[PDB]
């Protein structure tokens, strides 16, 4: 995977270029770019999960009424999620890994998971807003009084 | 030299101890761009001996416990010592970046290269008729030359009374 | 060149050949010791930690033998050692420990200055029939089984017995 | 060759006087050079003094102003007393009135260490111009404030040979003059 | 009885300029800026090679002229001793504004006058900061001495290129000598200025504020 | 130069008796000149401040805020300055000093091959071009200043020692 | 030839400008070193190990001044950093020993990495290999830029780092108060 | 910037073109002088179109124009039961004034992105129409310019003339609606609206 | 320079041409003498016609006024009063505004040169020529002209009104100092007649709200 | 060399002459010491000239500290003993002037042209040009010279036996 192949998505309509303000695509090669795709994805697909997680049961009070097994079961079981997700890339893939020939969205363990690359389009971008919006469940809920002001 | 903008109608070009020859070319180009620093800082200070002076003040609070009002009924000069250490390093902070700017262009002024210009905002003054901006450079020096005399009288006048005759009984002085 | 392992040191060529062949030798033991004692040293060391973690968390989870000696009653697997030095039962396993280990001693110096032939870590014991005329390539795929289970002993049986008599607790640090 | 060096004229007979030439007949160019440049020395400080005396003699100190009450030359007196030291708190009023040898005690010690610095100035520039740059004309220390010595040019010339005799003339009459008047400032000896 | 160190010393033929009865010393050209022949100890006729102080003569073989050692000493005496009576003058308020840091530790509260600040700040550690900053400085620029020792160097005595308004960058070599001199001339009444305020403020008579008589 | 300059008159061609002109060079005339011209306007406007200072006639109304006008037009005019106030002849003394300073330092001075000093504010100086009748009028401004020049000397030997002049000293003004 | 920055000064011969924050700044002449198992191979690997190790040190510092220590770790709750070290060895010493005894296996590893690199070729000094992200891959005069980023940033950093460490040790407060005492000090 | 002075020419014949800060002759961003006189028109375009609509804004807002029906779901009208229409703005809500901003907000988003952009190939100041550019997705019935369609068929000197009066009635409205809000916060400030203009003595250039 | 001297061949061959502080040769701001030349034609040209101007606003505005209004305040005129250079001050102050906005606006179209039209006086125009209005007219809505807002002239032939441009200055000279025999004949007035009038304003030329 | 003519008769000796006067014959036993020998008669003659003015010239003037005032120490012979913080300053500063003549002093033989007791110290140009009364302008400072140093003894011990006034009594 090369720089204009992790550039030509998503869709950079609402900004009008690729937003790049600090140059950081121009950096390194098309492997620490690969990465930054693969992160991008990694960080939105887990802030989505985060912000429903907090109106389903809504703060982080209940994340300190889980035990010291509860919370070294869900770690270690992500752990082996994670440990597994970057096994069947290198293993289980016709390119390898993301870094290396892989698709930086592939995600690839059996069973995580269960017109598509516009729906790669909506994920980032879904994914986007929800990094934007558990950011503001930890600061305008938590450490300030006044941010949004929503 | 005469063909420079500093020089003017009455005393032109003014240097009667000569001191243009005592350097360089780059230390004239030092002392141009010394000279218009100092002439924009005093002109900005006469202006803000005289504004705070009368007690034109910005309304409201300058910090959560200082107020406008507060510093506005002192002497100007003792204004500045209880602005908050915070503010202080807010002004300088930005003067700072301001000086590292206007130094690191890509040719000195020393060395030919521009005289400092806007940094916020950075407005770009290159292509504005040189005719005009010839003559605009003159009133910038001549109105820095007398802000410089004038800030001058100021702290003079403020410290020992009578050296300026026109502010013996000034009440902001 | 360039080990493996670590990839700013060149690679010792003397681990060639042997199956857990990371290139991890910054200290150059090969260069001083035989490989084929070393090997020997690694396999010994790491059956010895398989068998030591699992006869550590068996007994602090309650496991005994049947029936139990009045001897062998209310001991951890720390005690169990001061406490049946005294009974004898260190001095039986030490001593088939030491039959073992003096044929064995005869093995290791055929094998380094005799020519025997034979491979470090083997000693013929296979009754339950693995490697049925299986590809070298699929013996050294068990034998690397052996010794990276081995390594993992070593380091899981020096944190329960660190552990252990750190807290004097329940299994998961006894 | 002291008869023949610059100072001589008429009121001799062009003959230098024969307790003088007795000692520099004997001696170096150097020596005339010398005495040459102590006696316009001599001479410039004794021109001010016979002004400075008059000065003091009447009171004509500072402020100066021509109109009555304003200490001039015919009515001496002011009405300022513009304060010559602040510390000290002596003005020109006072100096003015008490004699010509106590107003010297008057000037305070501070007034003196800038005159002396400034006179100290002017005779380490007056030996450099006249001495270690060798200038051949006694009494020449490049002052010329209006640009006389730029005449023809240059000293080679009637007018400024005839204004060093007069320089040299003037300040022989100022040497017994001011000899003569603080003489009977000390004793009365006017004969 | 052997040959005398006397005649490698002195000229023999010529007169010292400043010092007319005495042999002119065998290092003074009247080159160096300052230079009007004045060696009356004959200081620079001294065959030693004084940057062993700073590398010593068994590190390797060197030497540096006495006269390029005793400028580059006379020419650190002169710029420090102008900086060093300015300072004392500036913070005393010789120049109507008692010059001093903004904080509390250089105020005049606490130290009342530059006669006291030595001590003062000794003891508080503002003086054991400037002994690493100057060490620092001395240190990075005092080993050209040992490259000019070695003849490795064609560098003038105390001539780094400090010249950050270049007031020297197109002048001749005439003007050069004459600004040369004029830094000589002001640093030698400097030191002999310093030798003044620090000595008669030490007096048992006193008077630690200007004008220290 | 003294033949190429004005001053000239019809009774006294080239009055010099102590050939003061041809004693320095050049620039010492050339100070003479500007000497005497300056001398020459001050006792002008010292002639007629006198003249019309000794005739009552007077600026309305208060020259201070405590000072008037007419306080200063009863007393004689040498004795009217004493009662100016200090802040007005420190006003008078700056803007003569800032006139001093810029004639003697507008481009190519007077003593060197230079003009004499012109009016300093506003600038034009209302100088004829025509040489034939410039000369006459340039040979005017000196003479009546010679005359003003010998007057305000006349109005001081009357003001000081009673007498003096046979036309003065029997006024309470002079 | 003259040094950069120290333009009075002959270059130093084995400073050639090759390396990356070269700007021939060896006024004592120690790259000229050959004799104690030391050259400028080792002075290199030295300057670029006090490069990392003060940088991560300084932004150590920085984490806990302004955030706190981290989980686990409540119980320090000192702004000075040279005292909080004393309540995590008081409370939680294991993990600094087992940080330590990490560090013993890595440096020992990194010695002899240091040495047989400088007898062989094959190895810049303060390489290892560490660039998983892969900026070194392409654009070689960005690579050359993050080269000097690096040496830039950590001069920088030892300094920092070199204070912290001693107006932590003196003052017994805390780098960012410090900071703040020594703004409203020599205010004006 | 030679069509600069040749658009100033028809909105003055005495005063051909005037610019005392010759603010036309320079750069912003650093794209050219040629694509920041296309900015410094759609900037003066937009504020004299937007001050246009202000100063018909205020007159129907000070007066009592409430017009039924006031769209809530509880009550709450519009707020003119002050009236002063600077102080009728901040009497609507807080959360009605992020409504009326941002919807403002993608008519000044889809005037950068969609057909052509001024600092460009320009025309400043032509809204694109929100029937092409495939940007929305909803589509929309009606444009902004022209709704009903009035007026097509005019030819290109009519629409040329057009934009000559809309600066100049631009021009004169921002001068217009600055002149009723000066009093609002200084009374004779212009000298004929003395006793108009309620004195709203707050800050007009703050929103919430 | 030599045109000026023409005008005075014209004017008084009695006394002729006479400049004292000889500003004729002179330059001012820089500019030269040609544009100093025509810039002291102008403005004694403008000096003369404003006071020529005054001369009538001094003998009809004492003994005539019209009534009606003044003003939406009641209190129907300044209330003369007779002498005119008192019924200033009470005008008020609102209508003091107003004539000095449209002096000031066409002072502004003198200088422009109507739009372009007409050159300056400096670099060439006729220094009495006021730029007619016609491309005001031309654009906005019809306004008269300054001079002739009818079309009477325009019928003279060429040769008489450089006859009437020197009998205009004539007459505005003396109408200079004739407007200044009236003012200052209000203030130690100094005349033989006695009586016309009397007043103490004496000058400059607002009152008691300014400043 | 320049020294030794006369007439000069000596005192309490009527037979011998001041002519080459050398009975012990230090000219003779030790000539390369000769040069030594002017250059300490010169200055022992320099410095006893200066002490004869020295020791009339505060019998009547003093300068105007009140220290040296005539109330503090009337006699002149009192003066080295009561003022021990001025004889240190003429020490401390002839020892400066007397170090820097000591490399003439090192070089007193044939090592360079400078004669003996010549500093070449004549500001006043008041040495003549003709080499024949050079030699008796060098006679003259001998003589008066050789004269100071027998007349100091002379005042001091005269003030000291009979503390009077100038002549003695
Ligand atoms: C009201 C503004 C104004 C100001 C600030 C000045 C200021 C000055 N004028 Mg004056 N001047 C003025 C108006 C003014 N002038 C007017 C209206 C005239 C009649 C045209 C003159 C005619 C005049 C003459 C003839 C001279 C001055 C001169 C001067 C300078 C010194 C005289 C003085 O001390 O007063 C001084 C800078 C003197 C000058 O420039 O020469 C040194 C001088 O000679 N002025
Ligand atoms: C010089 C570096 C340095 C040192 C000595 C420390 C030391 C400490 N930190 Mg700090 N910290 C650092 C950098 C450092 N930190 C950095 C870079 C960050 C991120 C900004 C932090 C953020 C941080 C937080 C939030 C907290 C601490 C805390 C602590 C204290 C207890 C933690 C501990 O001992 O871990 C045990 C050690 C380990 C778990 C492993 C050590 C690292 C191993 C050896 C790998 C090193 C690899 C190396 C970096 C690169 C590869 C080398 C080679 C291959 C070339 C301890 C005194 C806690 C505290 O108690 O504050 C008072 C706390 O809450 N640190
Ligand atoms: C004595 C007598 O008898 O009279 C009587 C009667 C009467 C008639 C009633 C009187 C009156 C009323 C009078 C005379 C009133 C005053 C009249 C007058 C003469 C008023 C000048 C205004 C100048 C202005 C506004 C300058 C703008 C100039 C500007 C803004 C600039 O310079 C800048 C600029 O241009 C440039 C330079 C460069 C460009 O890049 C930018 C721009 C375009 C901005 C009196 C005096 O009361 C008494």
């Amino acid at each position: 995977i090369s720089k204009e192949a992790i550039l030509s998505s998503p869709d950079t309509t609402e900004i009008g270029r690729v937003w790049d303000p600090l140059g950081l695509a121009e950096i390194g090669s098309a492997e620490t770019l690969a990465w930054y795709r693969h992160s991008e994805v990694k960080h939105g697909r887990i802030a989505m999960a985060a912000f429903v997680g907090w109106w389903a049961v809504g703060g982080l009070e209940a994340w300190d009424a889980v035990p010291g097994w509860g919370k070294a079961q869900m770690l270690l079981f992500a752990g082996l999620i994670e440990f597994h997700d970057e096994l069947f890339h290198t293993r289980r893939t016709e390119g390898g890994h993301y870094l290396r020939g892989g698709t930086p969205g592939k995600n690839m363990v059996p069973g995580l998971f269960d017109e598509l690359a516009k729906g790669r389009d909506r994920e980032i971008k879904n994914g986007r807003l929800a990094m934007i919006g558990v950011a503001g469940l930890y600061c305008a809920a938590t450490i300030p009084g006044s941010v949004p002001l929503q | 030299l005469s063909s420079l903008p500093g020089s003017t109608a009455p005393v032109g070009p003014f240097d009667p101890l000569n001191l243009a020859d005592s350097g360089s070319e780059e230390t004239l180009a030092w002392f141009r761009a010394s000279e218009l620093k100092h002439g924009r800082v005093a002109m900005l200070a006469t202006t803000g001996y005289l504004v705070q002076g009368a007690g034109i003040h910005f309304p409201g609070m300058l910090s959560s416990d200082v107020s406008f009002e507060s510093l506005s009924a002192m002497k100007p000069l003792e204004a500045w010592d209880a602005v908050p250490d915070a503010g202080k390093a807010q002004i300088l902070g930005t003067i700072f970046i301001a000086e590292m700017i206007t130094e690191s262009k890509p040719v000195h002024y020393t060395k030919g290269g521009p005289m400092p210009t806007m940094v916020f905002p950075a407005i770009d003054f290159s292509g504005v008729d040189a005719a005009t901006l010839k003559r605009k450079q003159d009133s910038e020096l001549n109105n820095g030359r007398l802000a410089m005399i004038a800030i001058m009288s100021f702290i003079s006048a403020a410290n020992i009374p009578g050296s300026v005759p026109a502010l013996t009984n000034n009440p902001a002085f | 060149k360039k080990s493996q392992a670590l990839p700013f040191l060149p690679y010792p060529e003397n681990l060639a050949g042997y199956v857990g062949d990371a290139g991890f030798d910054p200290f150059r033991f090969s260069d001083f010791a035989p490989m084929d004692f070393l090997r020997e040293a690694e396999i010994k060391h790491g059956r010895i930690c398989m068998l030591a973690w699992l006869g550590f968390v068996a007994v602090d989870l309650g496991a005994r033998i049947y029936p139990l000696p009045e001897a062998y009653e209310g001991l951890t697997a720390v005690t169990a050692h001061d406490a049946l030095v005294q009974q004898g039962a260190m001095s039986q396993i030490f001593l088939w420990c030491s039959v073992f280990e003096a044929i064995s001693t005869v093995s290791v110096i055929q094998m380094l200055y005799e020519e025997s032939g034979r491979e470090p870590g083997y000693f013929g014991f296979d009754p339950l029939g693995f490697l049925n005329g299986k590809s070298e390539a699929e013996v050294n795929e068990m034998k690397l089984k052996e010794i990276k289970n081995g390594r993992l002993a070593m380091l899981a049986f020096s944190g329960v017995v660190t552990q252990a008599v750190l807290t004097q607790g329940p299994f998961p640090y006894v | 060759s002291i008869n023949e060096a610059f100072g001589i004229s008429i009121e001799t007979g062009n003959k230098c006087p024969p307790l003088g030439a007795r000692i520099l007949e004997d001696a170096q160019p150097s020596a005339i050079k010398w005495f040459q440049n102590a006696e316009i020395k001599h001479g410039r400080i004794a021109m001010v003094a016979t002004i400075g005396y008059l000065v003091q003699k009447l009171g004509v100190h500072f402020p100066l102003y021509l109109g009555p009450s304003g200490s001039n030359c015919f009515h001496p007196e002011s009405e300022t007393a513009w304060l010559l030291s602040s510390s000290t708190g002596v003005t020109f009023s006072d100096i003015a009135k008490a004699a010509p040898l106590d107003a010297i005690q008057m000037v305070p010690v501070a007034g003196w260490m800038q005159i002396f610095f400034v006179a100290g100035w002017f005779e380490s520039v007056a030996y450099y111009r006249q001495w270690v740059k060798n200038s051949p004309i006694p009494g020449d220390y490049g002052y010329d404030p209006l640009g006389f010595t730029k005449r023809e040019g240059g000293w080679d010339s009637e007018e400024l040979t005839s204004l060093r005799l007069k320089e040299i003339k003037n300040g022989r009459l100022a040497m017994m003059t001011i000899a003569a008047w603080v003489s009977d400032e000390m004793i009365p000896g006017a004969l | 009885m052997p040959e005398r160190l006397w005649d490698s010393m002195v000229d023999k033929t010529e007169r010292s300029k400043a010092v007319p009865f005495l042999p002119r010393a065998v290092n003074l050209d009247g080159s160096l800026p300052g230079d009007v022949g004045f060696d009356p100890f004959y200081l620079s006729s001294i065959p030693k090679d004084f940057s062993g102080f700073i590398q010593p003569p068994q590190w390797e073989e060197k030497g540096i002229p006495t006269l390029y050692w005793m400028r580059e000493a006379e020419l650190k005496h002169c710029r420090v001793a102008m900086l060093a009576w300015f300072g004392w003058l500036a913070t005393d308020g010789a120049f109507g504004v008692t010059l001093r840091f903004p904080g509390e530790i250089y105020s005049v509260e606490n130290i009342p006058t530059a006669y006291e600040a030595h001590n003062a700040l000794v003891s508080q550690g503002s003086m054991g900061f400037l002994l690493l900053a100057v060490g620092f400085i001395e240190f990075c620029t005092g080993a050209v001495l040992v490259e000019v020792a070695k003849g490795a160097s064609d560098r003038e005595a105390g001539d780094f290129k400090l010249d950050p308004l270049s007031f020297l960058k197109g002048k001749s070599e005439e003007e050069i000598k004459r600004m040369k001199t004029r830094e000589i001339a002001n640093g030698r009444l400097a030191m002999l200025a310093f030798g003044g305020v620090a000595t008669q403020t030490a007096l048992e008579g006193g008077n630690h504020a200007f004008p220290y008589f | 130069k003294v033949d190429e300059m004005p001053g000239a008159t019809a009774p006294l061609g080239k009055f010099d008796p102590l050939n003061l002109a041809t004693l320095g060079s050049e620039s010492t005339l050339a100070w003479f000149r500007a000497a005497e011209l300056k001398h020459s306007r001050v006792a002008m406007l010292a002639t007629t401040g006198y003249l019309v200072q000794a005739a009552g006639i007077h600026f309305p109304g208060m020259l201070s805020s405590d000072v008037s006008f007419e306080s200063l037009s009863a007393m004689k005019p040498l004795d009217a300055w004493d009662a100016v106030p200090e802040g007005g002849k420190n006003q008078i003394y700056f803007t003569i000093f800032l006139a001093e300073f810029i004639t003697e330092c507008k481009g190519t001075h007077y003593t060197k091959g230079g003009p004499l000093p012109t009016i300093v504010f506003p600038p034009i100086d209302f100088s004829t071009v025509n040489p034939e009748q410039l000369k006459t009028r340039q040979n005017r401004e000196l003479n009546n200043g010679r005359l003003a020049m010998i007057a305000i000397m006349s109005f001081v030997a009357a003001a000081n020692i009673p007498g003096s002049v046979p036309a003065l000293a029997g006024n309470p003004m002079f | 030839e003259k040094s950069q920055s120290l333009p009075f000064m002959n270059r130093p011969p084995l400073l050639d400008g090759s390396m990356a924050g070269d700007v021939g700044f060896d006024p004592l002449g120690l790259s000229n070193i050959d004799d104690v198992g030391i050259d400028l191979y080792w002075l290199r690997e030295a300057e670029i190990k006090h490069c990392r190790v003060a940088m991560l040190a300084v932004v150590g510092i920085l984490q806990v001044e302004i955030f706190g220590p981290a989980p686990g770790c409540e119980m320090a709750t000192d702004k000075c950093q040279m005292d909080a070290f004393w309540q995590i060895w008081g409370a939680h010493p294991q993990y600094i020993a087992f940080g330590l005894i990490m560090i013993m296996m890595i440096e020992m590893i990194s010695g002899i990495a240091t040495t047989q690199g400088r007898e062989s070729g094959e190895r810049a000094p303060g390489d290892f290999g560490l660039d998983p992200l892969g900026y070194g891959k392409g654009d070689a005069a960005g690579y050359a830029r993050l080269q000097a980023q690096e040496i830039a940033n950590g001069r920088l950093a030892m300094f920092a780092a070199a204070g912290e460490i001693m107006q932590g040790c003196t003052t017994h407060q805390g780098a960012l108060e410090n900071l703040m005492t020594a703004l409203r000090d020599n205010s004006f | 910037k030679d069509d600069l002075i040749a658009i100033a020419e028809k909105s003055n014949p005495v005063l051909k073109y005037y610019d005392p800060l010759q603010l036309g002759s320079t750069t912003i961003w650093g794209e050219t002088n040629s694509a920041t006189i296309g900015f410094l028109r759609q900037s003066e375009i937009k504020h004299g179109r937007i001050a246009m609509a202000a100063f018909v804004g205020y007159i129907v807002q000070a007066n009592g124009i409430h017009f039924p029906w006031p769209m809530s779901f509880d009550g709450t009208p519009f707020p003119a039961d002050a009236g002063s229409p600077p102080e009728q703005w901040d009497a609507l809500s807080d959360a009605a004034k992020w409504q009326i901003i941002l919807f403002i907000g993608f008519l000044e988003w889809f005037s950068e992105a969609a057909g052509k952009h001024y600092m460009r190939g320009g025309k400043p100041g032509a809204f694109p129409n929100f029937s092409d550019s495939d940007l929305i997705p909803h589509p929309v019935p009606l444009n902004l310019y022209d709704p009903f369609g009035f007026s097509k068929g005019k030819t290109e000197a009519q629409k040329a003339d057009g934009l000559i009066k809309e600066l100049n009635n631009g021009r004169l409205a921002m001068i217009g609606i600055m002149g009723f809000l000066a009093e609002q916060k200084v009374e004779g400030s212009v000298p004929l609206l003395k006793g108009v203009v309620p004195h709203y003595d707050g800050e007009v250039m703050a929103p919430f | 320079k030599a045109e000026l001297e023409a005008i005075a061949k014209k004017a008084n061959p009695t006394l002729g041409y006479y400049d004292p502080l000889s500003l004729a040769d002179k330059d001012f701001w820089g500019k030269g003498n040609d544009a100093t030349i025509a810039f002291l034609r102008q403005s004694e040209i403008k000096h003369g016609r404003i006071a020529m101007f005054a001369f009538v606003g001094y003998i009809v505005q004492s003994n005539f006024v019209f009534p009606w209004a003044q003003t939406l305040a009641g209190a129907p005129h300044p209330s003369a009063d007779l002498s005119p250079e008192a019924q200033w001050d009470a005008i008020p102050l609102g209508a003091k505004w107003q004539i000095f906005a449209v002096i000031s606006a066409l002072e502004l179209w003198d200088e422009c040169g109507g739009g372009g039209v007409l050159p300056h006086y400096t670099k060439g125009r006729k220094p009495g020529q006021y730029p007619p209005f016609t491309l005001f007219r031309d654009n906005v809505h019809f306004v008269l002209d300054l001079y002739d807002p009818f079309g009477f002239n325009k019928n003279m032939s060429e040769e008489t009104k450089e006859r009437r441009l020197v009998s205009e200055l004539n007459n505005g000279r003396l109408a200079m100092l004739g407007i200044f025999g009236f003012l200052c004949a209000d203030t130690i007035p100094g005349s033989v007649p006695l009586l016309n009038d009397i007043a103490i304003p004496y000058s400059g030329q607002v009152m008691q709200p300014f400043e | 060399m320049v020294g030794a003519e006369g007439p000069e008769p000596i005192p309490f000796a009527p037979s011998k002459t001041s002519k080459n006067f050398d009975p012990v014959g230090f000219a003779e036993r030790s000539p390369e010491w000769l040069p030594w020998y002017r250059e300490a008669e010169l200055k022992h003659g320099r410095a006893a000239m200066l002490a004869t003015v020295g020791f009339v010239v505060p019998e009547f003037i003093r300068v105007p500290g009140e220290q040296f005032s005539f109330e503090a120490i009337p006699k002149v012979i009192d003066a080295h003993d009561a003022l021990p913080e001025s004889m240190i300053q003429i020490f401390g500063w002839i020892s400066f002037l007397e170090a820097c003549t000591f490399p003439a002093m090192a070089g007193l033989g044939g090592k360079y042209d400078r004669k003996p007791g010549d500093f070449s110290f004549d500001p006043l140009g008041l040495y003549p040009t003709d080499p024949e009364k050079q030699k008796q302008m060098q006679l003259a400072e001998l003589k008066n010279g050789r004269l100071a140093m027998i007349a100091i003894g002379g005042m001091v011990t005269g003030a000291a036996v009979t503390g009077h006034g100038f002549p003695y009594l």
